[PDB]
Protein backbone atom coordinates (compact mmCIF):
# COMPACT_ATOMS: atom_id res chain seq x y z
CA UNK A 1 0.00 0.00 0.00
CA UNK A 2 1.31 3.43 -0.86
CA UNK A 3 1.16 6.04 1.97
CA UNK A 4 1.32 9.74 1.14
CA UNK A 5 3.04 12.73 3.29
CA UNK A 6 0.51 15.40 3.31
CA UNK A 7 -2.95 15.64 5.05
CA UNK B 1 -5.65 19.02 -27.41
CA UNK B 2 -3.94 15.45 -27.26
CA UNK B 3 -2.59 14.50 -23.86
CA UNK B 4 0.73 12.61 -22.71
CA UNK B 5 -1.26 10.02 -20.45
CA UNK B 6 1.44 8.07 -19.65
CA UNK B 7 5.19 8.31 -19.20
CA UNK B 8 8.64 7.59 -17.52
CA UNK B 9 10.56 9.83 -15.61
CA UNK B 10 14.47 8.48 -14.77
CA UNK B 11 16.33 10.07 -12.24
CA UNK B 12 20.35 9.99 -11.93
CA UNK B 13 21.22 11.17 -8.24
CA UNK B 14 25.16 10.82 -8.12
CA UNK B 15 26.96 11.11 -5.05
CA UNK B 16 24.32 9.56 -3.68
CA UNK B 17 26.53 7.78 -0.67
CA UNK B 18 27.54 11.32 0.13
CA UNK B 19 23.93 12.87 0.43
CA UNK B 20 24.17 14.55 3.80
CA UNK B 21 20.36 14.65 4.53
CA UNK B 22 13.21 13.69 7.06
CA UNK B 23 15.30 16.00 4.75
CA UNK B 24 13.98 15.71 0.96
CA UNK B 25 15.87 15.83 -2.11
CA UNK B 26 13.72 16.81 -4.93
CA UNK B 27 13.81 16.28 -8.32
CA UNK B 28 13.03 18.56 -11.59
CA UNK B 29 9.63 19.27 -12.44
CA UNK B 30 8.43 17.03 -15.61
CA UNK B 31 4.91 17.63 -17.39
CA UNK B 32 1.99 15.53 -18.40
CA UNK B 33 -1.24 16.01 -19.89
CA UNK B 34 -2.36 18.31 -22.46
CA UNK B 35 -0.19 21.12 -23.51
CA UNK B 36 1.79 20.27 -20.34
CA UNK B 37 -0.56 21.25 -18.12
CA UNK B 38 -0.05 18.34 -15.18
CA UNK B 39 3.47 19.45 -13.40
CA UNK B 40 4.94 16.14 -11.23
CA UNK B 41 8.34 15.60 -9.68
CA UNK B 42 10.00 12.90 -7.33
CA UNK B 43 10.67 13.44 -3.99
CA UNK B 44 13.45 11.34 -1.60
CA UNK B 45 13.77 10.67 1.68
CA UNK B 46 17.20 9.20 1.63
CA UNK B 47 17.56 8.44 5.26
CA UNK B 48 13.41 7.97 5.73
CA UNK B 49 10.53 10.14 6.55
CA UNK B 50 9.89 9.08 10.08
CA UNK B 51 11.52 6.97 12.92
CA UNK B 52 9.61 3.59 11.94
CA UNK B 53 11.27 3.95 8.57
CA UNK B 54 14.93 5.36 9.46
CA UNK B 55 16.41 2.33 8.06
CA UNK B 56 15.17 2.71 4.68
CA UNK B 57 15.13 5.48 1.56
CA UNK B 58 11.60 6.53 1.07
CA UNK B 59 10.29 7.44 -2.70
CA UNK B 60 7.36 9.79 -3.51
CA UNK B 61 5.55 10.95 -6.44
CA UNK B 62 4.04 14.47 -5.77
CA UNK B 63 1.72 16.55 -8.28
CA UNK B 64 2.79 20.05 -8.21
CA UNK B 65 0.28 21.92 -9.96
CA UNK B 66 -2.82 20.66 -12.02
CA UNK B 67 -5.24 22.94 -13.61
CA UNK B 68 -8.57 21.37 -12.18
CA UNK B 69 -9.45 19.55 -9.19
CA UNK B 70 -8.21 16.17 -8.91
CA UNK B 71 -5.62 13.62 -11.24
CA UNK B 72 -5.80 10.01 -10.73
CA UNK B 73 -3.11 8.34 -11.74
CA UNK B 74 -1.16 4.86 -11.07
CA UNK B 75 2.42 4.63 -10.81
CA UNK B 76 5.10 2.11 -10.57
CA UNK B 77 8.91 3.17 -9.26
CA UNK B 78 12.37 1.11 -9.73
CA UNK B 79 15.78 1.38 -9.53
CA UNK B 80 18.01 0.27 -12.58
CA UNK B 81 21.05 -1.02 -11.99
CA UNK B 82 24.81 -1.04 -13.64
CA UNK B 83 23.02 -3.16 -16.79
CA UNK B 84 19.98 -0.70 -16.87
CA UNK B 85 17.60 -3.21 -15.74
CA UNK B 86 14.76 -2.82 -13.60
CA UNK B 87 14.99 -3.73 -10.14
CA UNK B 88 13.24 -3.75 -7.01
CA UNK B 89 9.76 -2.62 -8.67
CA UNK B 90 7.11 -1.26 -6.21
CA UNK B 91 3.52 -0.10 -7.74
CA UNK B 92 0.39 1.17 -6.67
CA UNK B 93 -2.18 -1.65 -6.48
CA UNK B 94 -4.74 0.93 -8.03
CA UNK B 95 -5.30 4.70 -9.08
CA UNK B 96 -4.17 7.10 -6.44
CA UNK B 97 -6.26 10.44 -6.21
CA UNK B 98 -3.87 13.73 -6.46
CA UNK B 99 -4.55 17.19 -5.86
CA UNK B 100 -1.99 20.10 -6.21
CA UNK B 101 0.63 19.46 -3.84
CA UNK B 102 -0.74 16.10 -2.60
CA UNK B 103 2.15 12.77 -2.93
CA UNK B 104 1.70 9.44 -2.78
CA UNK B 105 4.69 6.94 -3.03
CA UNK B 106 6.20 4.15 -0.29
CA UNK B 107 7.85 4.88 3.32
CA UNK B 108 10.21 1.40 2.77
CA UNK B 109 10.96 1.90 -0.62
CA UNK B 110 14.42 0.28 0.03
CA UNK B 111 16.30 -0.84 2.84
CA UNK B 112 19.19 1.34 3.40
CA UNK B 113 21.73 -1.43 3.79
CA UNK B 114 21.02 -3.29 0.50
CA UNK B 115 21.28 0.17 -1.10
CA UNK B 116 24.66 0.30 0.07
CA UNK B 117 26.16 -3.55 -0.47
CA UNK B 118 28.21 -3.23 -3.34
CA UNK B 119 27.56 -6.59 -4.26
CA UNK B 120 23.99 -5.70 -5.24
CA UNK B 121 24.85 -3.49 -8.14
CA UNK B 122 22.46 -0.23 -7.21
CA UNK B 123 25.05 2.28 -6.82
CA UNK B 124 27.40 2.17 -9.51
CA UNK B 125 30.38 5.04 -8.93
CA UNK B 126 28.10 6.19 -6.13
CA UNK B 127 24.88 6.87 -8.70
CA UNK B 128 21.32 6.49 -7.54
CA UNK B 129 19.15 5.92 -11.01
CA UNK B 130 15.51 5.81 -9.82
CA UNK B 131 13.25 4.97 -12.55
CA UNK B 132 9.03 6.34 -12.57
CA UNK B 133 6.52 5.30 -14.53
CA UNK B 134 2.95 6.88 -14.38
CA UNK B 135 -0.55 6.01 -16.18
CA UNK B 136 -2.98 8.98 -15.67
CA UNK B 137 -6.70 7.35 -15.53
CA UNK B 138 -8.85 10.60 -15.02
CA UNK B 139 -7.89 14.19 -15.93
Amino acid sequence: KADTTTP
Amino acid sequence: SGKVVKFSYMWTINNFSFCREGEVIKSSTFSSGANDKLKWCLRVNPKGLDEESKDYLSLYLLLVSCPKSEVRAKFKFSILNAKGEETKAMESQRAYRFVQGKDWGFKKFIRRDFLLDEANGLLPDDKLTLFCEVSVVQD
